[PDB]
Formats: structure tokens, C-alpha cells, sequence
């Protein structure tokens, strides 16, 4: 529960409506019609899944909520769909090539939900008499509708043996391996022993005796093949990078045995979205890999956002719109950003006043709208955090003019830092 | 008589088989429900079949 609020918290979804209309002000947003509207529809077709490979450029100039429709879409897309976001310059690994990072990051945002069905028998022990030779025993599994009494063999009786299964325990055993695995307790353990106090758990299912068909769907990413590239997979699965795996017989292998199983019905495909933040950090060599990359039908939606203009591709020296080459920025499909306006901006920042529980009066909202408008969006929400600070400490109720103003001479922007900065500190 | 032999055409003699094949010296963990749904707890009993264990 305890997790500060960032940037992008304002945000809290894609506001849309049934017909894809985009609103003026809704789940956390503030104008920018046209590309939410595409966001929307780019949405819409990653919850849809039928094709793949397909790329989504989000351009447009600082501060006009780029992340922030990311962080929207990644929200409105919600669980049950994996969405990696990662920055530019995650891809390059001392351990790992570029290409393999980005085979990594594609394989990472698809999903498959398999299918496994279980038969678990549960209950209440009323009786767990064993005997120990130092061989035979019988468990007495009782329910709110039934009873019934299971012989228990020798290794069933030493599972037991190893989780403490007292009288009076809620467990649920699987007839398919025989795993202990204790929920709770019905009542307490003789009222006499001065120690073991806990709470009760309610009672089982009537008919939990036998469960025929449990369904549990195990939902796990592309990103097995960790699984099999080492006989230990823990290792790279939790922490280690250095995961320079055979691509043949594995990715290969697994894309297979994947369309086996969604022909066979075990399991299904769930598509996600990678999202590559400030995608121009990316050499030559990675937008070369994307370009092919971006058409196999395992492709996920790749989504990514430039802030510039015409500049030099990394890893080169000619220049292409976006830092990205004529091709893969041809292939996809761009979402421009148009800046927000005045009554946009005090929107969101009395939005962000909102999320940050802060208040302050009409002639603040103004006066830090015109400020936000001057310097930037980022620096008005940071006036806004530092002027709440001072009317904090100074008892006041809400942030009046007096504190938006001191704040803005306590703390500098860019625009006037460069200003003073005619001191010729260094070079 | 003669009906019930006909039909017999117990696996509380295969428990005293069991039974028969300890060794003699078998201790028994038994764990049972019992009154202070109706208020209940759980009472534990350990069984020493000789005085050598
Ligand atoms: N539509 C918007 N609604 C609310 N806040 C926004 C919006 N657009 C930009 N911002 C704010 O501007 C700052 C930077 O903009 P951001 O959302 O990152 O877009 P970009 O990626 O173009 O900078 C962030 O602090 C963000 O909260």
C-alpha cells in the first residue's frame, strides 16, 4: 500500500468511450484527441491479437505526454497481457549481444495460458492415525455434506510425515502427485498446550472429498526457453543476464512445440506490446534487427517514442527523422503529439493538485498555469510539490500565491539557470 | 447357510495380516477432533505398543 505516487500516477487508464470518442478530461488525461484516439485503436487491436509484427511510432515534442500515453495504454491494457516497457539503452549488455537482448525483450511480452487439469481432494482430517514401525495408516477427510475414510499407503503416509498435518487441518492434496499443502485450521489444537495459538479457517467445500476437473490455467511468457538453455534455469530466470543461449533447437523448438500445443488446445496465445522508450538511443545494428525482427508471427506490438527530429542514427553518420532509418520508420506507422494548450495545462496540473492532495487557490492555478505554459509541464508539477512543501511549513491550509512565487525564485528552470550560468563556471 | 456360502463367491483381515507382519514395537501418532458447526478441537495421542520403545 505503501507506494509514492510518480510522474505518471496521474494517469489511470485511456479515456475512451464505446465508439472510441476520445473525452476531454478523463481517467487522468487532458486533450490530445488525435492521439489517444490512435492509442485507442492501437489498443484496441493488441486485445484483438490477429495479426502480429505491427509498430506504433509515438513523435512529438518534449512534454507532450508521450510516456504518459504509454503509461496509459500499458493501464487501460491491464493484466492477463503482458506489456514490457523498457528504455533505449537497456539493450546493450556486457553478457548479452543487442540482437539477444532484443530477442529477449520480444519473446518476453507474449504470453501462453496453459491449460492443466487437476483432481485435488480436500477436507477436514478428523482422523490421521498412523503407525510407525520405529507402514499403515488411514486419513479421515470430512466435509460439510459428507465423510469418507482414504487407506494411506507408505508414501503417502511419509508426505504426511514431512508437513505436519494435525486434527482439525484444511488441506488439499493432489491425487495426481500427493502434495501437502495445508490452508488453515478449523478449530484450535485441545485448549491445553501453552503454545500453537492461531485463527480458525472456515470450512471446506461439501462436495471438496474429490474434485474431478479442477481447471488451473499456468500462465507463463515465451520467455521459458531460460528453462532449457541451462540444466540449472533458476539462476538466469531470476538474476543472471548472461543467458548467450543456442538459438537453434531452442527458439526454434519451443515456436513449435507452442503451435502444437494451441493446436492441441493446451494452450493459447496471448500477445503483448514491448515498449521502447526513447527508441533513438538504439544503434544502427538493433533498428536493423527490428526491421526483420518485426515479422515473425510471435512479433509482439512494438511501440516507441522519439523525441526529435532529423538526427544521426547511432552507429553511423548519416541522419534520418526520428534517429531512425528510412526503413523500419517507413514500415511503421506514426502518432503525432500536438502540445497542449492553456486550459490543458491548468487542467492537468489541477489534476496532478488532485492526485497529490493538494489545494490551492484560483489565482495560484493561474499564475502556475501561466508559468507551466512559460517554462514546462514537469517543472509546473515540481513548482506545484515545492510550493505545497512551503505552505506546509507554513501552516497555511492551501497554496496561495505567496508560496507558487517564492518557490519559483527558490527553484530554477533550465531556461534561467542558462541565464545565470553567464558566470563561466567551466566549459 | 448354504445362500451365504453361494455368495461369498475382508479387509479387516488384510489389517490384521498387516497387523501380524509388524514387528511388535509400533508406535501410532493419533490425532482426533473433540468437543471442549458445534465448538470442537483437536486432541493428540501417541501409542507405545511395549515399554522398550
Ligand atoms: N496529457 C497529459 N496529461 C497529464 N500530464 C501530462 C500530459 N502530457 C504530458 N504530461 C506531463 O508532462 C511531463 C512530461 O511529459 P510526458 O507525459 O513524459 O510526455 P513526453 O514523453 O512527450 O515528455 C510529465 O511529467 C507528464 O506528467
Amino acid at each position: 500500500r505503501i507506494e509514492r505516487i510518480g510522474a505518471h500516477s496521474h494517469i489511470r487508464g485511456l479515456g475512451l468511450d464505446d465508439a472510441l470518442e476520445p473525452r476531454q478530461a478523463s481517467q487522468g488525461m487532458v486533450g490530445q484527441l488525435a492521439a489517444r484516439r490512435a492509442a485507442g485503436v492501437v489498443l484496441e487491436m493488441i486485445r484483438e491479437g490477429k495479426i502480429a509484427g505491427r509498430a506504433v511510432l509515438i513523435a512529438g515534442q518534449p512534454g507532450t505526454g508521450k510516456t504518459a500515453i504509454a503509461m496509459g495504454m500499458a493501464q487501460a491494457l491491464g493484466p492477463d497481457t503482458p506489456f514490457t516497457a523498457i528504455a533505449g539503452s537497456e539493450i546493450f549488455s556486457l553478457e548479452m549481444s543487442k540482437t539477444e537482448a532484443l530477442t529477449q525483450a520480444f519473446r518476453r511480452s507474449i504470453g501462453v495460458r496453459i491449460k492443466e487439469e487437476t483432481e485435488i481432494i480436500e477436507g477436514e482430517v478428523v482422523e490421521i492415525q498412523i503407525d510407525r514401525p520405529a507402514k499403515v495408516g488411514k486419513l479421515t477427510l470430512k466435509t460439510t455434506e459428507m465423510e469418507t475414510i482414504y487407506d494411506l499407503g507408505t508414501k503417502m503416509i511419509e508426505s504426511l510425515t514431512k508437513d505436519k498435518v494435525q486434527a482439525g487441518d484444511v488441506i488439499t492434496i493432489d491425487k495426481a502427485t500427493g502434495k501437502i499443502s495445508k490452508l488453515g485450521r478449523s478449530f484450535t489444537r485441545a485448549r491445553d498446550y501453552d503454545a500453537m495459538g492461531s485463527q480458525t479457517k472456515f470450512v471446506q467445500c461439501p462436495d471438496g472429498e474429490l474434485q474431478k476437473r479442477k481447471e488451473v490455467v499456468h500462465t507463463v511468457s515465451l520467455h521459458e526457453i531460460d528453462v532449457i538453455n541451462s540444466r540449472t534455469q533458476g539462476f538466469l530466470a531470476l538474476f543472471s543476464g548472461d543467458t548467450g543461449e543456442i538459438k537453434s533447437e531452442v527458439r526454434e523448438q519451443i515456436n513449435a512445440k507452442v503451435a502444437e500445443w494451441r493446436e492441441e488446445g493446451k494452450a493459447e496465445i496471448i500477445p503483448g506490446v514491448l515498449f521502447i522508450d526513447e527508441v533513438h538511443m538504439l544503434d544502427i545494428e538493433s533498428f536493423s534487427f527490428l526491421n526483420r525482427a518485426l515479422e515473425s508471427d510471435m512479433a509482439p506490438v512494438l511501440i516507441m517514442a522519439t523525441n526529435r527530429g532529423i538526427t544521426r542514427i547511432r552507429g553511423t553518420s548519416y541522419q534520418s527523422p526520428h534517429g531512425i532509418p528510412i526503413d523500419l520508420l517507413d514500415r511503421l506507422l506514426i502518432v503525432s503529439t500536438t502540445p497542449y494548450s492553456e486550459k490543458d495545462t491548468k487542467q492537468i496540473l489541477r489534476i496532478r493538485c488532485e492526485e497529490e492532495d493538494v489545494e490551492m487557490s484560483e489565482d495560484a492555478y493561474t499564475v502556475l498555469t501561466r508559468i507551466g505554459l512559460e517554462t514546462s509541464l514537469r517543472y509546473a508539477i515540481q513548482l506545484i510539490t515545492a510550493a505545497s512543501l512551503v505552505c506546509r511549513k507554513r501552516k497555511g491550509t492551501e497554496v496561495q500565491v505567496d508560496d507558487i512565487k517564492r518557490v519559483y525564485s527558490l527553484f530554477l528552470d533550465e531556461s534561467r539557470s542558462t541565464q545565470y550560468m553567464k558566470e563561466y563556471q567551466d566549459a | 447357510n448354504l445362500r451365504s456360502l453361494e455368495t461369498y463367491e475382508a479387509d479387516k483381515k488384510k489389517q490384521v495380516h498387516k497387523k501380524r507382519k509388524c514387528p511388535g514395537p509400533i508406535i501410532t501418532y493419533h490425532s482426533v477432533t473433540v468437543p471442549l458447526p458445534p465448538a470442537r478441537c483437536s486432541r493428540t495421542f501417541i501409542t507405545f505398543s511395549d515399554d522398550a520403545t
